[PDB]
RNA sequence: AAAGACCAGGC
């Protein structure tokens, strides 16, 4: 249930998910929408 | 943009090998095997297709100026 | 300089104005020369 | 805007002489050859061929500036052997060598196909 | 004070590659032959391009640049044709140029690849190396490309479009016996494909009396010229340059004397 | 930017992970113009009700 | 913390701070706080389990994304002053397992340490092998690297649009480049770079470039300049008209040619225009006529690419004209790798003159070896070696800053399997003489960027030109 | 930066050139005549 | 207001009287041209065509100036304006003007710049008078200014987007004055420090160091090729150092021909140890160190920055003081040309192999680093249990930091020495360092062994957080890793905390560089 | 109506919000365009934090 | 004198001193319909 | 098209 020695894939997968969800300019869009 | 002919370093014809390279990648071969099958031995030629990015497909999405 | 067992000849200070008020103007000339040489030659560079 | 045209490495416009012969006053029997619109392809060939001559005391070539297309060849020869004659002999030597090499290469090519 | 006699052995001869060895010759001779392989070999390539309509996403000079780098079969008539500068006619004539015409319009929805096969030449002897297809531009439905081009005679000194060869491999003394290069650690250097020594030792022993000879060659053609005709034309062109130098030198000698 | 104070321009420990340590202009604006890290997010604000 | 993890009442943006010694607990909900996500560590184990990664691999058509990962209490947004009370680890597989006791109360773990870098600095391959000033220099120069800045540039009409002919994604890439969209819009071409002293024209920071490669489109680009003109009505009888002025209809007139203009005073695209050529013919009706036509910038010598005419806000005629000019890299252009190694092109040698390997490889760019020692860019050499490995292998090299699984020795062993010297060196033959170069030259493909700084835009000469109205001194600029 | 700290380089040059009334690090070296120079107790 | 018009910089006085924009001035990027002379400057054809020099027609030059006028402004070797005796201007740009092409004695014709013209070449900022020297025009293709690389040092230039000013004097008096005062050869030696500003730098210096060693033997053809690049060569080939079994000249033997006239100079190589002068072999120099030049011939020894560089008593300094400016300019140009063209044969490079040490060396460096970390831990523990006695004049924290810094500096020095002692003679980092062309010993140390401690404001990395440097470290952690000491080298790669600390150090350096600005410029302006 | 507020591109109230790559291409807008900037008088303006 | 519309790409002939409104679309942006005069390109 | 402001950038 853990990820040993497979971390190099998992960390970049979660980073990919993060940047797919938000993007690079999410700050400007969120501030303007608010 | 588009695959450039005449690999910069030596001048070998690589402008005709882009579609075949894409097909080889799409069906079975890895990048190295596809490049070997295309006969691109010197790494100057292999980096020519390997590093290429085909922006020509993206540019074709927009409607033309004249219909 | 007035204190006992303190050398009145070789005792100097890096500040310049007080030497003017104490040791005169030629002493200021020499002391300012020495201070400029120290600040320049500290890095090892040489100026004529 | 300052880029020279492509035909400045080989083409000669009006005025330039292909080869210019100037004597060298510093030493006896030495000459300076100035070849316009040429590069190391000819200079290295001439330098190498001239050194084969036992009567050549000095031989070499130089490009004064790569952005210009010029060669200075300095040849010094033993007494009673003009450097111009040495240059002519070297060029004729090169003609014979290249003709013989082409002849043998053509024979080898013909042998390789169906042989 | 005379020529040594070179000999030639040819190991591999294909439609794309020629592997030959030149023995018993000077280093400068082999080096200049290699240089002429690239620079001084005449060849036919597109140089004059006129575009009538270009609706493609690539600008006009981009398409002209791509066209000029397309090799053209020059195996035979490159010698018959004359340089446009030396030609008597103004502009271009069939005795000094070859006319190419391209006329492509994408009507179907699927993107159409404009390739070298779309180039139409007036003479059947020059074909843009199509007995895959060299891609020029991709056209979307509604885009059009019509142009007229003339191909001139040139060599590698002018522009790389007139380079008749791919990477020309040159090598002499594969086993480092002349010590022209010194390996700080000889054991970690891969042996050349022409190495003549056993795997146990690294380099041949030093030869104080030796000089560079037996120059290994590997000339890879671009398809515009057959790789044996590349070497033939290189030898002929170098001989012609040397003969012209001889004529000019003789004229200067008579004038000065 | 004209100010010769060097303390604000320095790279502070608090910039780890939030502001790029390397990317910064060179000139009078060194250290005063900061580019954001890849993962950094700016709080948009919320009512503390 | 439990509520923030479950996002029941407190959104993940809000931060909680417990100052233990000073007994203050501060909760901030105001805007403007800077924060980054961090994995939560319970005891010595992450809350990222295998099932989360398995679901994220299935992210497509699963409706499972980063937001659901946040809602599972696995990642957490921590600001700067909440980072005060947290204890982080570099990687779990290094700092969480039991060892010689350093710490055991790890409460959070970093996603990946390379996330500390910005956008421009993330494109640097092996940035941890570089001197920090060089990383800053590359981060500054990356904005100046030329390439396809946007895909719809053909429809944009803006001043100073630089577009590269053949951009290439780097042979040696960082895992962060995927999120920068750098693959789809690269800026620079991978180039066979031989770090050698050849003719002294690459000395100092300059470089020597292959003329034959340049003729093949290597680092060739386009410069788009846009011209806008406004028709207007200011005076009573004064008006702006788009038209082609004749020889004598207007009072003011310049010796520049006007024949290229159409009936409306606008040149159609496809017309070659040189310096002083007139772009837009516009006249002023003085209360006969005054010519206010727009001319080229001096010595551009471009071709009109696109001409657009429309109406402005007020409804007057508005014309934008984009002029394109293809600029072949000269010996004044500025080129920089991805490590702060910048320099101009000293001179261009053809393929014949450039040194060549046993295989006929001639370097596209030669840089002086003297740059490397003082400027301290070891990552440049490592990137060159990795590119030489990856071009032969067929894969794209991974230059993530902190890998611990990509050693220089490992790259060397990989290269030695392809018949090359394991350290990247390769014997070079002199281009001119053909003799072997006694030293073995370090040659390999390296990613280089052509910068906007080009000599044609910087060269200037003055001889009794315009003078200022007030000081009667030469103009400025 | 490079105790006995003394202003050096450009700030020291500014102090000397401007004849600053108050130097940042005004110091004064002392030399000893008698046994104070040799013996540490009298020093 | 008028006060605002007159007061500040760009005001009337400062901005229009002490400094002002000038005619006949050009500026563009610079690129290196080792094949130019010292006093020569490459000028693009367009710049030379725009900028003109007024010349007075005389019976001596009336034919040449008439030909120039006939060529007009179109062809480059032409003229732009003709000045009549009454002072009215005649323009050759607009139509041939056939009636006005006539030239008579007394007119002024403004011809285009041509080869051999004398110009001022400047790089801003101008710190000293060698930052603005008179050059000689040499027209070259393309659009970049080009200067010899020994001229790079006076201007403090580097060929990466550097941009240089070109001022053309418009009168014979000013041109002659600049020729006799500000020629580049006339400015070789500096009154500021009585040393030469110009020296053999970059490629030529390294190739000289490699070229001068005893092992350098050159065959007949190579010697002939090198000798033609000697401008001062008398045309007489010296007898080779070895005659049998084959003729072989030596690098020193050929370099002796470059030495002008009869120059006597004695220098020492960078690698010269201090044991040689004391013991035997003082004049034999087993490592071929030291330098002895007698009667204008390089008797023995290996050259480096200590001999050809910018230093008091250097070989070039002796050449200038003994022969003159023209001969020293020729000496510079000859060195550059012949040594670059020999480097064409030998070649120089840098790479991975030059940055990699032996595995034994890596183990030794790691052992030293581990020992240093253990010593630092011991010191920290001693301070924790209060046995650390504070040195007089320092607090407990001050003396603790002093001891830790001493341990770390000792470790870094030992690792650097260990790395350098492992460098082979073929290693190119060592070649550059011993040649003095670029780099230093600490550069090799940071390349191979240890980057070293990172400091902010002269102290180890401060506690930006609550008594901790980064969130990853425990509080009150004064160990080498937490406070900024970087164990890894650039070849090995820095850890993320070490990477961030190195970033902070580089930020400090960049701040210092961007500050090395207004205040020192103010010092310059106030002083003068 | 009290006035017109400039709209940051690709925000919620922008016309490009929620459009796919094909939709953006049909309107001659780059899909890769990150947005987050304002258009005033035809000029692309970005607010610096 | 022909301009090309930016949406429907239909050719419409308009002159000076009349407004910009492509027929059947009512669009305000036009393009210049690249000229017929030939321009020579070198293939370098 | 003058004179200002601001911004970004090169050395
Ligand atoms: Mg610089
Ligand atoms: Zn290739
Ligand atoms: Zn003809
Ligand atoms: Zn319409």
């Amino acid at each position: 249930e853990i990820t040993p020695d497979l971390w190099q894939e998992a960390c970049w997968i979660v980073i990919s998910s993060y940047f797919d969800e938000k993007g690079l300019v999410r700050q400007q869009l969120d501030s303007f929408d608010e | 943009m588009i695959i450039p002919v005449r690999c910069f370093t030596c001048g070998k014809i690589v402008g005709n090998k882009w579609e075949a390279y894409l097909g080889l990648l799409q069906a079975e071969y890895t990048e190295g095997d596809a490049l070997d099958a295309l006969g691109l031995k010197r790494y100057c030629c292999r980096r020519m297709l390997l590093a290429h990015v085909d922006l020509i497909e993206k540019l074709l999405n927009y409607a033309p100026l004249e219909k | 300089l007035s204190e006992k067992d303190v050398d009145p000849v070789r005792t100097t200070s890096n500040d310049i104005v007080e030497i003017f008020t104490v040791l005169g103007i030629e002493a200021v000339r020499k002391a300012l020369e020495r201070e400029l040489y120290h600040v320049i030659s500290f890095d090892g560079s040489y100026v004529n | 805007m300052n880029a020279p045209p492509a035909f400045e490495s080989f083409l000669l416009f009006e005025g330039e002489k292909k080869i210019t012969i100037n004597k060298d006053t510093k030493v006896p029997n030495a000459c300076l050859f100035t070849i316009n619109k040429e590069d190391h392809t000819l200079g290295n060939i001439i330098k190498s061929q001239l050194l084969k001559d036992p009567q050549v005391l000095f031989a070499g070539y130089k490009v004064p500036h790569p952005l210009e297309h010029k060669i200075i060849i300095r040849v010094q020869t033993t007494p009673d052997y003009s450097p111009q004659e040495a240059f002519t002999n070297a060029i004729t030597d090169l003609i014979s060598e290249l003709s013989l090499l082409e002849e043998r290469f053509r024979v080898a090519i013909k042998d390789k196909q169906e042989g | 004070p005379y020529a040594n006699q070179p000999t030639v052995r040819i190991t591999e001869l294909t439609d794309e590659n020629v592997k030959f060895i030149i023995e018993n010759t000077d280093l400068a001779v082999a080096n200049s032959i290699r240089r002429v392989f690239i620079a001084e070999v005449p060849i036919i390539a597109i140089d004059w391009v006129q575009i009538d309509a270009n609706s493609s996403v690539l600008h006009d000079e981009f398409i002209a640049h791509r066209l000029g780098l397309i090799p053209l079969i020059s195996d035979d008539i490159v010698d018959k044709l004359q340089y446009s500068r030396d030609c008597t006619c103004e502009e271009f004539c069939p005795e000094c140029s070859v006319e190419f015409t391209l006329d492509v319009r994408c009507n179907e929805d699927q993107t159409r690849h404009v390739t070298s096969r779309d180039l139409i030449s007036n003479s059947p002897r020059v074909i843009p190396v199509t007995s895959d297809d060299i891609l020029i531009v991709k056209l979307r439905k509604g885009q059009e490309l019509r142009l007229r081009a003339y191909a001139k005679k040139g060599f590698g000194k002018e522009h790389a479009k007139w380079n008749p060869t791919a990477g020309v491999a040159f090598e002499y003394d594969p086993d480092n016996a002349l010590r022209h290069t010194v390996y700080p650690k000889p054991e970690e250097w891969p042996k050349s494909e022409y190495s003549e020594l056993d795997e146990d030792e690294s380099q041949a022993p030093y030869d104080p009396n030796g000089k560079p000879e037996r120059f290994y060659y590997n000339v890879e053609s671009c398809g515009s010229l057959r790789p044996e005709t590349i070497v033939l034309s290189a030898l002929s062109g170098l001989k012609k340059k040397l003969s012209d130098l001889q004529t000019q030198l003789s004229h200067e000698i008579q004038s000065d004397v | 930017r004209d100010g010769k104070l060097a303390k604000p321009r320095q790279l502070h420990n608090t910039l780890w992970g939030m502001v790029c340590p390397a990317e910064t202009p060179e000139g009078h604006a060194v250290g005063l113009v900061k580019n954001l890290a890849l993962m950094a997010y700016i709080s948009v604000g919320s009512q503390p009700s | 913390r439990k509520l923030r993890r479950q996002m029941d009442i407190i959104v993940s943006e809000v931060s909680m701070i417990r100052d233990i010694r000073e007994r203050e607990i501060r909760i901030y909900t105001d805007a403007g706080r800077i924060c980054r996500p961090l994995l939560i560590v319970e005891k010595q184990k992450l809350l990222l389990k295998k099932r989360h990664i398995d679901q994220l691999k299935e992210r497509e058509y699963n409706n499972y994304s980063w937001q659901d990962l946040v809602a599972s209490g696995v990642v957490e947004y921590i600001d700067t002053l909440e980072e005060e009370t947290v204890m982080l680890a570099m990687t779990p597989d290094d700092l969480q397992e039991k060892e010689v006791a350093y710490c055991s109360t790890y409460t959070h773990c970093e996603i990946h340490p390379s996330m500390i870098l910005g956008v421009c600095a993330s494109i640097i391959p092996f940035p941890d092998h570089n001197q920090s000033p060089r990383n800053t220099y590359q981060s500054a120069m990356g904005k100046q690297a030329m390439g396809v800045y946007i895909t719809n540039f053909h429809v944009r009409m803006d001043t100073l649009a630089h577009v590269l002919y053949y951009p290439q994604k780097p042979l040696v890439t960082t895992r962060s480049m995927e999120y920068l969209r750098f693959r789809e819009l690269p800026a620079g071409i991978n180039s066979i770079v031989a770090i050698a002293s050849y003719t002294g024209y690459n000395q100092e920071d300059s470089v020597i470039m292959n003329r034959s490669a340049v003729d093949r489109g290597f680092f060739r680009s386009v410069f788009y300049r846009s011209y806008k003109e406004q028709e207007s009505k200011k005076g009573f009888d004064q008006e702006e008209v788009f038209e082609k002025p004749t020889r004598e209809t207007c009072q003011g007139m310049r010796h520049a040619i006007y024949d290229k203009l159409d009936d409306d005073g606008l040149i159609a695209p496809g017309v070659r225009v040189s310096g002083d050529d007139v772009i837009i013919g516009k006249t002023v009706t003085l209360p006969t006529k005054r010519d206010c036509s727009t001319f080229l910038r001096t010595s551009e010598t471009g071709i009109v690419d696109q001409v657009m005419v429309t109406l402005n806000q007020e409804g007057y005629k508005f014309c934008k004209i984009r002029v394109r000019s293809v600029r072949i890299p000269q010996i004044g252009d500025k080129f920089a790798s991805r490590h702060g190694q910048k320099g101009t092109c000293g001179i261009q040698y053809r393929q014949e003159d450039m040194p060549f390997t046993c295989e006929g490889i001639t370097p596209d760019i030669i840089i002086n070896p003297h740059a490397i020692p003082s400027r301290m860019t070891i990552g440049h050499l490592i990137e060159c070696l990795q590119g030489k490995v990856s071009a032969n292998k067929g894969e794209i090299g991974d230059a993530t800053p902190f890998n611990d699984a990509v050693n220089v020795q490992k790259i060397s062993n990989l290269l030695s399997d392809y018949g090359y010297h394991l350290r990247g060196n390769e014997v070079l033959y002199n281009g001119f003489t053909g003799r072997k170069i006694t030293s073995q030259i370090f040659i390999g493909p390296t990613y280089y960027q052509r910068l906007k700084h080009m000599v044609d835009d910087k060269i200037h000469s003055r001889a009794r030109g315009p003078i200022q109205i007030l000081n009667r001194q030469p103009m400025e600029g | 930066f490079h105790a006995k700290n003394v202003t050096l380089g450009v700030p020291r040059l500014k102090e000397l050139i401007n004849i600053s009334k108050k130097p940042k690090t005004p110091s004064l070296t002392v030399f000893l005549l008698g046994q104070s120079a040799r013996d540490a107790e009298r020093a | 207001s008028l006060k605002q018009r007159l007061k500040g910089k760009e005001g009337r006085v400062r901005g229009n009287l002490m400094g002002k924009r000038v005619d006949f001035s050009a500026r563009t990027v610079i690129t290196p041209d080792p094949n130019l002379s010292i006093d020569q400057v490459g000028v693009p054809r367009s710049i030379a065509a725009n900028m003109t020099f007024a010349e007075i027609v005389t019976p001596f030059n009336i034919d040449r100036l008439q030909e120039l006028v006939r060529r007009g402004n179109s062809q480059y070797p032409g003229a732009k304006y003709i000045i009549r005796d009454n002072g009215d201007r005649i323009d050759l740009r607009f139509h041939p003007k056939p009636s006005d092409l006539h030239l008579q004695t007394g007119y002024k014709v403004e011809r285009h710049m041509c080869d051999g013209d004398i110009v001022i070449f400047n790089r801003q900022p101008t710190l000293h008078k060698m930052s603005m020297m008179g050059h000689r025009v040499r027209i070259l293709p393309w659009s970049t200014f080009r200067l010899n690389l020994s001229v790079t040092t006076p201007y403090n230039a580097d060929f990466d987007g550097d941009e240089m000013n070109l001022h053309l004097p418009q009168s014979l008096e000013t041109r002659a004055e600049i020729q006799e005062l500000a020629m580049v050869p006339r400015m070789i030696v500096t009154p500021q420090s009585n040393r030469p500003v110009m020296g053999i730098v970059q490629d030529t210096l390294t190739a000289v160091r490699k070229f001068t060693k005893r092992d350098v033997f050159l065959e007949r053809g190579e010697v002939m090729n090198l000798l033609m690049f000697l401008s001062t060569w008398d045309g007489k080939v010296p007898q080779p150092a070895i005659l049998k079994p084959r003729p072989l000249w030596t690098g020193k033997q050929i370099f002796s021909l470059i030495i002008p006239g009869h120059i006597n100079c004695i220098r020492t190589h960078s690698t010269h140890p201090d044991d040689e002068d004391s013991g035997p072999y003082k004049h034999i120099s087993p490592g071929d160190t030291k330098v002895v030049v007698e009667n204008g011939e390089l008797i023995m020894g290996i050259l480096c920055k200590k001999s050809l560089g910018t230093s008091a008593g250097s070989l070039v300094h002796i050449s200038y003081l003994e022969m003159g400016h023209d001969i020293t300019r020729l000496f510079y140009s000859n060195i550059q040309t012949v040594i670059n063209n020999w480097l064409l044969i030998e070649g120089h490079t840098i790479g991975i192999g030059d940055s990699i040490a032996d595995s034994k060396t890596y183990q030794d460096i790691q052992n030293t680093i581990k020992k240093a970390k253990q010593d630092v831990i011991e010191v920290i523990e001693k301070a924790h249990n209060n046995e650390l006695e504070p040195t007089p004049g320092n607090t407990l924290r001050q003396t603790f930091e002093n001891q830790v810094n001493r341990i770390l500096n000792d470790a870094r020095d030992k690792t650097g020495s260990s790395a350098q002692k492992s460098l082979s003679e073929y290693n190119n980092f060592k070649s550059m360092v011993v040649s003095g062309a670029k780099g230093s010993k600490i550069n090799i140390s940071q390349v191979i062994a240890v980057v070293g401690q990172q400091n902010v404001e002269g102290k180890r990395i401060p506690f930006g957080f609550k008594h901790r440097t980064l969130p990853h470290f425990i509080k009150d952690d004064y160990g080498p890793e937490s406070r900024g000491f970087v164990e890894n080298s650039y070849l090995a790669g820095l850890t993320p905390t070490e990477f961030f600390f190195h970033a902070m150090g580089g930020r400090e350096g960049l701040i210092d560089t961007a500050v090395k600005t207004a205040e020192t410029g103010y010092i310059q302006r106030r002083l003068i | 109506f009290i006035g017109k507020i400039p709209i940051m591109l690709r925000s919620t109230y922008c016309l490009l919000n929620g459009l796919t790559d094909r939709d953006l291409c049909e309107l001659n807008e780059c899909p890769l365009d990150p947005g987050g900037y304002f258009i005033i008088n035809g000029s692309e303006k970005v607010l610096i934090a | 004198m022909i301009y090309i519309c930016g949406e429907c790409h239909t050719e419409n002939e308009i002159k000076s001193r009349d407004p910009i409104r492509c027929r059947e679309c009512g669009y305000r942006i036009m393009y210049k319909k690249r000229t017929k005069r030939l321009v020579v390109f070198d293939a370098r």
